[PDB]
């Protein structure tokens, strides 16, 4: 029961715990799809090529 | 012949280690907190959020 309070808090946010981890686990794996497209203009590829065309 | 056999062996068996933090009344401290909220505190939000 003493640790059930922890379950009443840690397991209360257990879905909140894991979901935030996977909402933070995608900040880098998505960076190779979501974060490369910002890089795709920040790598000067389109910045020079909007001017290149 | 009855101090260790009866009153020590019945009053203190639920007084030594077990009921220190969940039986603070006759039998109800678990009912309203442990059974009451400590069973339900997670249930309060862990579906809404």
């Amino acid at each position: 029961i003493i640790e059930e309070i922890e379950r009443d808090e840690a397991a209360l946010r257990e879905d909140l715990y894991s979901a935030d981890r996977k909402f933070a686990e995608y900040y880098n794996v998505l960076e190779q799809i979501l974060g490369v497209l910002i890089k795709l203009v920040k790598d000067l590829k389109l910045e020079h090529q909007h001017k290149y065309n | 012949e009855s101090l260790p056999s009866n009153v020590v062996s019945s009053a203190q068996v639920l007084a030594n280690v077990a009921n220190l933090l969940n039986i603070r009344d006759t039998e109800l401290s678990s009912f309203l907190v442990a059974m009451g909220d400590i069973s339900l505190r997670k249930t309060g939000v862990e579906e809404k959020r």
